[PDB]
Order: structure tokens, then C-alpha cells, then sequence
């Protein structure tokens, strides 16, 4: 999806729906063309981030069936942030040379998995993507048998 | 020290990333400094 | 955190209740039942209405109160614009068709669809460019909704 | 399908079928070298080298398990840097109490002399440690550099 | 007291890292061998003619700070110890100024290189972010109006200088596919297999999750590039009517070129635009806000400013060090009456 | 008779609900039931009173 | 909360089309601002009557 649809059909529906969470100061918005949104809200500098992590979330649970089913598929997460890393983290190959495919795979079903629930981490980002069952469709091949992506 | 504790927001507690220990200083050597020092210059010297 | 943990249990039966109340509303908020302020808004101009003024106040005010200090949960005394279709049942007859086939036909006509781009992701090494692809978007007036197709 | 002749149609012959990344809009390289990198960012509030001290430990433990070539690298670390900020903080603390030492023995000379008020510094400095937890203050860095200008 | 005002504020001393990052941003509608190209110039200089200083570059494609995609990249670079790097010219203070120019001397797109700024973010030092909102319900055409007047007439104050640039931007243009409605419930498809028929072949759709060596993955089909490079490639796919046959998309879809956002942000439920711009060589917040503020009030109606990030909010050490001395005064003659007393001492000390 | 909430659109750049329910005229008698029409399968409408 | 709940409503009066105005049927906020303005009078009283 594009930028407008995601802002219509997602970012506004979420934003729309956050009313009455104790202490705040501005939400900020993004709603990209690669079809992703976020929306950071902002509290006051001594607020507790453990229950200012669980209201904003149960408001999003007022919007979250208003969502189209692919979206709601598709993730939708809270977190607390801070848009600074510690520490970056590269797995190079040096001997059976493995691919930029291949290796964030792995990094993520047999790393990433115990990172992010351990220590104190708002949210890792795996710099690359973990294996998917890739179906790569030929439309004339589609055209000779009579079928659609349906 | 201490009453710039009355500090803002962003700045964060930036002008009480002390105050308070160079008052835990002061007031801890304006307390260690009382009850040793005065006991430790009556046992040594001369 | 009274306040979350009620929540938490609604949300064990958030998919037992209907799907047509499951779009409309669902809510958990702090309640004290008596009114801080009444903000009245009113015209003394080029008069507006009921249904005029009601929106305005909502699409313009209301987003930026319950969002600000402390607020519980607004009562907007009216209620915001909604594309109203008053169906005429002789009309329907008419031309053999149900409510069903009225519903059916806004869906398919005013929604708010995602496609991919042109150069992709996974791209032909040599391409050049990369943009968005806009099919159908969602519908802004009343003269477009006069203009479904049944 | 099974179209009107016996024939087979097959998601192989219509399609080309591969294991691979779920999406295909960011690669990294380390050096120009194909690599993927575990990039973590921090939860509000938190704690920064408390978190590291137990990331590597996560990362520690599976390291055996890894097949031919997979090994780790460390691009950007923010460790070694709050690892320094102590370490250049207690050799300035550690020469303002021999600065001062020699300061003693020029004034009033003779180690007799010069212990007394040499003792009494490492002791206002430990108890702040001490009452940085205390009521409900502290317990920082950058506390640990405001002690030198302290000191 | 002239020694005092001559001397310019600063908020904490931007101090050397030991790692530093580049940032790589590209033209309206670039693709990802277009960023490698320039990712793989910014790599190549790191390694090449700055061995002595630089340890690893993670250079990552596709990411770039702000928003994500096939437009930006950045890259990590680490740096050889401390000692090893001895001279002024050696730590990341030179090394981004040679840097920053190096890139900026030759380059058919843009890129930056900078200093981790030694915290979060909130607020630089003098610098400033601002924020222009759609407040009466414009359309984003005139939004995107009245902020390149901000930003224009704004670039006119060179006296009582201000450095003024949006974020993201770009308004790309967009193929817009116009599916006939009456045309395709007429020849017999469906508007549900027409949209996912363009949705799955173009997007990628997830279908379900299957199991890859005891771990739940997901399942995308998607369709080869090939066949989704070029707007003439649409007419390619083909949907089946109710009598069972192949339709083409021309033979019911128009063709036609369009302008569009690639990322549009919202302030508070309200579509806005972010501007972020500097102080002065002279001037300093104070006045480069209030200039801003009504620079912005001179603006077409319902475009209402406001501030963000930078924008404080009541800190600095304006409106903290008036407050700050203040009770550092009215305690500091007190406790100097204490076994002292009369009004002598309190100046015999306090001055 | 309710009202149906169908979907949602766009409304001077705001998200608006859709919702369909027929003019007051054919729901403020019981009679009024009997008025509307629903087809069968061989594709003709028939009354609610039958 | 009604100290910032104006100022909240304060900053969107100057995008209001023709007539549109605020009025206010309802408010507690004159209340407590009397129930100190009743207590100091009071106090003063009482430091002068001492």
C-alpha cells in the first residue's frame, strides 16, 4: 500500500483514537510508501514508562479491529524507544560463504529470538530479513493454464 | 548547590547531575572532616 | 493499573462478541461521573445546525481535548458527519434490489486498496526507476456516492 | 487444476519457488563484505552498560552452535567509551591525592604530617557512594565526574 | 559582565566518540543498485585513503535515519582505538570535516557524515525545530504551498541569518492504476480478484505461515521482477470473467502518471510538515524562533505554528539560570547570618 | 430499520463513517415492515408479510 | 486540568469560520477560585482582628 492509503486506513484510525492517557505533551506520525507508520507519543520527563507503555495500547486495542485484516496480520507492536543503539552486532562469513539471504536468516532463527526478550531492550533491529517461503509468479504461465493469483 | 534542584525538564536533571553529591561532599566532609580529621590530628603530629 | 487489568480480561473476550460491535467502540477508561466543564459552541452568523455544528466541534476540537490534561472521557453533545444513505424501499423494488446489494456495492466501490510499485524490491539489476502504484481510493463527497454503480 | 485431458498443472510450472528473505529493501556490508549485523536499540529508562554487560552474554552462549565462517564483529559499540570515562575519572583521582600529597609535604613537610589529611579524602568520597542510593537520589556517571570537580 | 555576554552559550561539549555515521540520501525515485553506487563511493573512501583512522564501515543499504527505503543509506564507522589516532586532525572532529567535504565536493546526489550528538536528541545547542500544520482542512497541495513560501521567504533573511530545510519531501511521482468499474461488472470480472490480481502480483501477499526446520516462517508469493519493471507490464497480468476466460488489465484499467507523497506526517491528529533550520552566526534561539513564528503568521489561513523537539519545552539555561542563582542568593547571604548575624558579614563574603 | 455501519471514507482529509439506514417514511409504522423486499434465488422480490 | 483544558480550546479560536463562539454554560473553575479568595480575606481578617 501507499503513503495516502496507510495514512487513511491506519494512522488516522490510531491517532483518532488516543484520547485520555495521563500525561503526554505531542504524537508524532511518519506513514510511509514502503506501507508503514509510526506514531511516538511523547510524555512528560519523570513519567512512569511502564504504564505509559500499557495505556497508549489499550487504546490501540479500540482501533485494532478497525484495521484492515492485512494489517493486523502484519504486526502492530508498542515499545518504549530511544532512536540510539548500543550496540550493533555484525555476523560476517569467512569460509563457506553463506548470502545476504542467507545469513540474516539465520542471524534472526537462531539469534534475534533469545535477544529482544532478554535484557532491557526496546527493540532490535535485524539488519536484513529471515527466510520466506518466496512464491515468484509468471503471469503468461498463469495466462496458459487459465489461472490468477487467486 | 542543592536549590539548583529547582532545575527544568530536557536539561533533564542535568544541573542536579549535582548539588547533591558535591553536597554529599561538602556535607559528608563537613561531617567526616568534623568527627575524624580533629581525632586524627591529636593522635599523630609532632 | 486498575485500569489495565479490567482491560486485559475484556480483551479475552473482545472475539466472542460480534463482529458489528466489535467496529463500533469498545473502551475502558477512569470515570468520576460529574462534569468539570461545559464548553457550549455556538453560531451567531451564518448559522449553521445541529448536525453542522456537532461536526465541526468534533473535527476540529474534540481530537485535541481527551488527547490534553487529565480528561476522563469527552461527551461531544452531538456527533460528527457520516456519509448518510436513506435507501427508499419502492426504489429498491423497483430495481430488484436489497439493502444487501446497497452495502455490497459501497465496499467494492468506495475502498481504499494497496498494490505494489513499479521497480520493486527484489528488482532486474539495470532498472532505473522506482514509484508507488494508486488504484482505487476512498471516496471524498457526496456527488461520488450518487455515482455507485448497482 | 486438472484440465480436460489428464493433465497436471503444479504451483513449479507456474511459478518460480525459492527459499528466501521475506523482504528485499535493506542489505548490509561490513567492509564491502556480504554481512547482517544485530543492531539493538534502547528501552526508555532502562539501563545502558547493564544491558551490554548481559547482551554479549545472550550472544555468548551460542556462539558453539554456529556452522562454517560465522563469525561475530563488533562495528559500533558505545562499551568501551562509559569503560574509559572511569578510567580516565580515577587516574585524575588517584593524582589529586599524590598532587595533594606533595602539596602537604612542601608547606608543613614530613609524613607524619601529611597522612592525616591524606586519609581523610578517600573516605568523603567512598560514603558518597554510600548516599547516592539513600531516601531517593541517585547512582550514576557523570555523578562519578562531578566527584572529581568534587574532589 | 562583558565577559559574560561575548561569551556564547553551548548545552554540553559535542565530544569525540570513538564511532561516528554517514547518511546517504538520493533523488526522487532512485532504486537500490542507484544507492549501492553511492553507498559503495562512501564505503571505498573510509578504506581506502583513511586506514589509519578508520577500524570497520557497516555500510547498510536501504536504511536511512527519518524513514526507511529504496531511496537512503547509512553507514557505521568504527575507529582505531584512542592513541592510535594522535593528532587534532586524527579524531572524528577533522576526520567528518574532511569527510563532509570530500562527499560534498563531487557528487551527483547527497551525502552528509556526522558526530553522535552524546545523548538522545532534544535540542542541539542554538538550533531549531519547527512545525507548519494543515489546521482548516486544506489539501496537502496547499500545505506543501504554504510551506515552500515559509521556506522561501524565510531563505530572504540571509541578514539576521537562518539555515532553513524540510525533512523527507521529495512528492514523487506515482502510477495511478483507474479501474473502470462499470466496464469490468460488464465483461464479467470480479473487483475482489481484480484488486488482489494487482495487490499480490505487485505488493506481495502473505498467505499463511509454514513450518522451516522446526520454526514458524511466513509465505509470500509475489511474482518475478520481470514482469513488474515497467508500467507496460500491467497489461501483462491477465483475470478469468464468469464464462471461464482471460482478461486483460488495458482492456479495462486506464493508464496515467500522477504526483504523490512518499511520507506524510501528522502533528496531533492533523496533517503537518516538519521544518527544521538553524539560529544565526549572531542571533541565537531567542530571536531565530520569534522570527520564525510570524514569518509563519504571515501564511495563507488555517496554517497555525507550532514547535517540537528542540522547541524545549521550558528548559535551556534561560529561565533556568535566573532561578537557579536566585535561591543560590537568598540562601548564600542567609546562612551566612548563622553564629555570623548582622548585615556586615553577608557582604564580607557574599560580594 | 437500525442502520448498517458499512465502512469508513475521507471527509476534507479526516477518516468518516459510512452508515446506511433508510429515510424515516418507511420505519415509523409496523406496517412499514411489509413495504420492504427481499429477492429469492429465481431472482424476484418478495414481501416481508409472507 | 481545566488550566490547560482552555488553553488546550485557546489556540484553535483563531481558525473559527463566521459566528462560530465560546460560551460557558457550565464551570466549576470560579468556585475554587473563590474558596481561597473567601479564606484569605479571612486570614487577613484574623491577623488584624488579633
Amino acid at each position: 500500500a501507499d503513503a495516502k492509503t496507510v495514512q487513511d486506513t491506519v494512522t488516522q484510525v490510531i491517532e483518532q483514537n488516543m484520547n485520555g492517557i495521563d500525561n503526554l505533551m505531542y504524537m508524532s506520525s511518519n506513514s510511509d510508501s514502503t506501507g508503514t507508520v509510526q506514531i511516538t507519543l511523547t510524555f512528560e520527563s519523570g513519567t512512569d514508562a511502564d504504564i505509559a507503555q500499557v495505556q497508549v495500547q489499550n487504546k490501540l486495542q479500540l482501533a485494532m479491529p478497525l484495521l484492515p485484516q492485512e494489517v493486523q496480520q502484519q504486526g502492530v507492536s508498542v515499545e518504549k524507544s530511544s532512536s540510539s543503539f548500543l550496540m550493533v552486532v555484525g555476523v560476517i562469513n569467512t569460509d563457506g560463504t553463506m548470502t545476504q539471504e542467507d545469513i540474516s536468516d539465520y542471524v534472526a532463527a537462531n539469534m534475534k529470538d533469545a535477544i529482544s526478550r532478554t535484557s532491557g531492550v526496546g527493540d532490535v533491529q535485524l539488519f536484513g530479513s529471515q527466510y520466506a517461503m518466496r512464491i515468484w509468479m509468471n503471469p503468461n504461465e498463469l495466462n496458459k493454464f487459465q489461472l490468477t493469483p487467486v | 548547590f542543592v536549590p539548583m534542584a529547582f532545575f527544568g525538564g530536557s536539561t533533564g536533571a542535568i544541573y542536579r547531575q549535582f548539588s547533591i553529591t558535591i553536597v554529599s561532599a561538602m556535607a559528608l566532609s563537613v561531617l567526616v572532616a568534623l568527627i575524624l580529621t580533629p581525632a586524627l590530628c591529636a593522635t599523630m603530629l609532632k | 493499573i486498575a485500569q489495565v487489568q479490567v482491560q486485559n480480561k475484556l480483551q479475552l473476550a473482545m472475539p466472542l462478541l460480534p463482529q458489528e460491535v466489535q467496529q463500533q467502540g469498545v473502551s475502558v477508561e477512569k470515570s468520576s461521573s460529574s462534569f468539570l466543564m461545559v464548553v457550549g459552541v455556538i453560531n451567531t452568523d451564518g448559522t449553521m445546525t445541529q448536525e453542522d455544528i456537532s461536526d465541526y466541534v468534533a473535527a476540529n476540537m474534540k481530537d485535541a481535548i481527551s488527547r490534553t490534561s487529565g480528561v476522563g472521557d469527552v461527551q461531544l453533545f452531538g456527533s460528527q458527519y457520516a456519509m448518510r444513505i436513506w435507501m427508499n424501499p419502492n426504489e429498491l423494488n423497483k430495481f430488484q434490489l436489497t439493502p444487501v446489494d446497497v452495502i455490497t456495492a459501497i465496499k467494492a466501490q468506495n475502498a481504499q486498496v494497496a498494490a505494489g510499485q513499479l521497480g520493486g524490491t527484489p528488482p532486474v539489476k539495470g532498472q532505473q526507476l522506482n514509484a508507488s502504484i494508486i488504484a482505487q481510493t476512498r471516496l471524498t463527497s457526496t456527488e461520488e456516492f450518487g455515482k455507485i454503480l448497482l | 487444476k486438472v484440465n480436460q485431458d489428464g493433465s497436471r498443472v503444479l504451483l513449479r510450472d507456474v511459478a518460480k519457488i525459492e527459499l528466501g528473505g521475506e523482504n528485499y529493501d535493506i542489505i548490509a556490508e561490513f567492509n564491502g563484505q556480504p554481512a547482517s549485523g544485530l543492531g539493538i536499540k534502547l528501552a526508555t529508562g532502562a539501563n545502558a552498560l547493564d544491558t551490554a554487560a548481559a547482551i554479549r552474554a545472550e550472544l555468548a552462549k551460542m556462539e558453539p552452535f554456529f556452522p562454517s565462517g560465522l563469525k561475530i564483529v563488533y562495528p559500533y559499540d558505545t562499551t568501551p567509551f562509559v569503560k574509559i570515562s572511569i578510567h580516565e575519572v580515577v587516574k585524575t583521582l588517584v593524582e589529586a591525592i599524590i598532587l595533594v600529597f606533595l602539596v602537604m609535604y612542601l608547606f608543613l613537610q614530613n609524613f607524619r604530617a601529611t597522612l592525616i589529611p591524606t586519609i581523610a579524602v578517600p573516605v568523603v568520597l567512598l560514603g558518597t557512594f554510600a548516599v547516592l542510593a539513600a531516601f531517593g537520589f541517585s547512582i550514576n556517571t557523570l555523578t562519578m565526574f562531578g566527584m572529581v570537580l568534587a574532589i | 559582565a562583558y565577559l559574560f555576554v561575548r561569551l556564547p552559550s553551548s548545552f554540553l561539549p559535542d565530544e569525540d566518540q570513538g564511532v561516528f555515521m554517514t547518511m546517504v540520501q538520493l533523488p526522487a525515485g532512485a532504486t537500490q543498485e542507484r544507492t549501492q553506487k553511492v553507498l559503495n563511493e562512501v564505503t571505498h573512501y573510509y578504506l581506502t585513503k583513511e586506514k589509519n583512522n578508520v577500524e570497520s564501515v557497516f555500510a547498510v543499504n536501504g536504511f536511512g535515519f527519518a524513514g526507511r527505503g529504496q531511496n537512503t543509506g547509512i553507514a557505521f564507522v568504527s575507529l582505531k582505538d584512542w592513541a592510535d589516532r594522535p593528532g587534532e586532525e586524527n579524531k572524528v572532529e577533522a576526520i567528518t570535516m574532511r569527510a563532509t567535504r570530500a562527499f560534498s565536493q563531487i557528487k551527483d546526489a547527497m551525502v552528509f557524515a556526522f558526530n553522535l550528538p552524546a545523548i538522545v536528541e532534544l535540542g542541539t545547542a542554538t538550533g531549531f525545530d519547527f512545525e507548519l500544520i494543515d489546521q482548516a482542512g486544506l489539501g496537502h497541495e496547499k500545505l506543501t504551498q504554504a510551506r515552500n513560501q515559509l521556506l522561501a521567504e524565510a531563505a530572504k533573511h540571509p541578514d539576521m541569518l537562518t539555515s532553513v530545510r524540510p525533512n523527507g519531501l521529495e512528492d514523487t511521482p506515482q502510477f495511478k492504476i483507474d479501474i473502470d468499474q462499470e466496464k469490468a461488472q460488464a465483461l464479467g470480472v470480479s473487483i475482489n480478484d481484480i484488486n488482489t490480481t494487482l495487490g499480490a502480483a505487485w505488493g506481495g501477499s502473505y498467505v499463511n505461515d509454514f513450518i522451516d526446520r522446526g520454526r514458524v516462517k511466513k509465505v509470500y508469493v509475489m511474482s518475478e521482477a520481470k514482469y513488474r519493471m515497467l508500467p507496460d507490464d500491467i497489461g501483462d497480468w491477465y483475470v478469468r470473467a464468469a464464462d471461464g476466460q482471460m482478461v486483460p488489465f488495458s482492456a479495462f484499467s486506464s493508464s496515467r502518471w500522477e504526483y504523490g507523497s512518499p511520507r506524510l506526517e501528522r502533528y496531533n491528529g492533523l496533517p503537518s510538515m516538519e521544518i527544521l533550520g538553524q539560529a544565526a552566526p549572531g542571533k541565537s534561539t531567542g530571536e531565530a524562533m520569534e522570527l520564525m513564528e510570524q514569518l509563519a503568521s504571515k501564511l495563507p489561513t488555517g496554517v497555525g505554528y507550532d514547535w517540537t523537539g528542540m522547541s524545549y519545552q521550558e528548559r535551556l539555561s534561560g529561565n533556568q539560570a535566573p532561578s537557579l542563582y536566585a535561591i543560590s542568593l537568598i540562601v548564600v547571604f542567609l546562612c551566612l547570618a548563622a553564629l555570623y548575624e548582622s548585615w556586615s558579614i553577608p557582604f564580607s563574603v557574599m560580594l
